[PDB]
């Protein structure tokens, strides 16, 4: 809603606005298969958890799709047609999005920087930055009846798996990425980034990272950054003061 | 396969509310440096006495 | 005019108490400036040479001085010129860290 | 609800500009709140020569 | 639908299409006015029936 104004004369009428965002869902597909001779004439119980693997492999594909999603955040667009790691979210003076956009930087990088990179997002509010849909619960099948087709022309036993689901972004104020090295001063420099967004009319958005989401190949910097209770800052040792503040989530990239 | 146009493949979306608050406000924070008081007129006059 | 009209007011306003029980101090966040502002307040009399018993109780900063102010009053030993030493206004003052809302 | 939130907003938005901007606006005893000048007369009358 | 043919041998996946089309609806107005003493002394009831 427009800011109260002092009221002088008479009522001047203003406007809002309302934004949108779409993401589609996609099929999935995994089969493989066994002769019934082979599969009936075991007795060591060795071709039995087809089943289970069918299972396990199935519920997998959350993770994987999520963390995919995160990587490849500076190409994939968002709600307001930019990239979800872009440095040029446009910000407008106004509530009702119009006037000169100023604009607001999402990621913090370092000169010269060649390695993994570190983001922090704010998983505190009622909506997550990142979303995970699912259109139709994962099915397992397994081909095994005497008049079915396959099995009455091939002799032949199939077992398939098939899903249909996606997942997409949310909010660009809730997530920064560090395109630098896991230090101190990146580490609060994200934080400060994040903390300093507002939306449109000056609004002031209270936003305060919760976790920190580190590749498998920065577990060390994190845990000697995150768990240390006495570390050095510039040759000297101090308390930690961010330690307990954050929560550390090394993700295999499932 | 049907060949559907542009449209009516667009049309074909369900509509989701999980955005509807937008992004909350900052904390509300005034209370402990602010002293609360309450005017019933045009305005409010203060008078103390010195020492 | 076929238009559904949204309005709100309100009556409200702000002013200032005494000038006294408040400093501003338009420098970097360090131990020298706050402990500069303390004393400061704590120098301050009435008319007449009355003694008045001052000293701050909050701190309020903007959301851009949050690295400075967790660095000095949230640390329980922190560095004093390139040594380790205890930290002596810890629990003394009350951080408000303000986005001017 | 939105307009509600708006309204709500408002004590915080005009109490702390009032501590950001006090280098401006006048206080009780004429200058600026926040200033360099802010009078203490040697009697308690309030009459002799600021320091 | 596909035309139905002579069944020799397996059948055939012929294929469909589908079409749309669109229509915005517009708003009018019209409104005259009478002066109330000029309606309020309708003892013949000549603009009563202007519904």
């Amino acid at each position: 809603f427009p800011t109260l104004k002092e009221w002088v004369g008479k009522r001047t009428i203003q406007q809002m606005e309302a934004h949108g965002y779409s993401i589609a869902n996609k099929t999935f597909e995994g089969t493989v298969g066994i002769s019934r001779d082979d599969f009936e004439d075991d007795n060591l119980g060795i071709y039995a958890p087809i089943f289970q693997e069918m299972g396990r492999s199935a519920a997998v594909q959350p993770d994987e799709l999520i963390f995919k999603l995160l990587k490849d955040g500076f190409t994939q667009p968002c709600y307001d047609g930019q990239n979800f790691f872009d440095k040029e979210h446009p910000v407008y003076p106004n509530v009702d999005g119009t006037g000169s956009a100023v604009n607001t930087s999402n990621i913090v990088e370092q000169d010269s920087f060649s390695g993994l990179p570190f983001y922090l997002l704010d998983c505190s509010r009622a909506v997550k930055p990142l979303i995970f849909q699912e259109r139709r619960k994962p099915e397992l099948v397994a081909r095994t009846r005497i008049d079915d087709d396959h099995v009455f022309m091939d002799n032949e036993f199939l077992f398939g798996a098939s899903t249909r689901r996606a997942a997409g972004y949310g909010f660009w104020q809730m997530a920064v990425a560090v395109k630098g090295d896991l230090t101190l001063d990146n580490l609060w420099k994200g934080w400060q980034l994040m903390r300093s967004f507002e939306g449109d009319g000056g609004k002031k958005l209270g936003l305060k990272p919760t976790h920190i989401v580190v590749p498998v190949g920065l577990e060390k910097a994190a845990e000697q950054l995150l768990n240390r209770e006495l570390f050095a800052d510039g040759n000297t040792t101090v308390s930690n003061e961010m330690k307990g503040k954050l929560q550390l989530v090394v993700a295999d990239y499932l | 396969m049907i060949v559907t146009p542009a449209s009516i493949k667009a049309l074909m979306t369900s509509w989701r509310k999980d955005f509807q608050g937008g992004l909350e406000d900052a904390p509300s924070q005034y209370n402990k440096i602010a002293m609360v008081v309450n005017s019933s007129t045009r305005s409010n006059t203060y008078g103390w006495l010195g020492k």
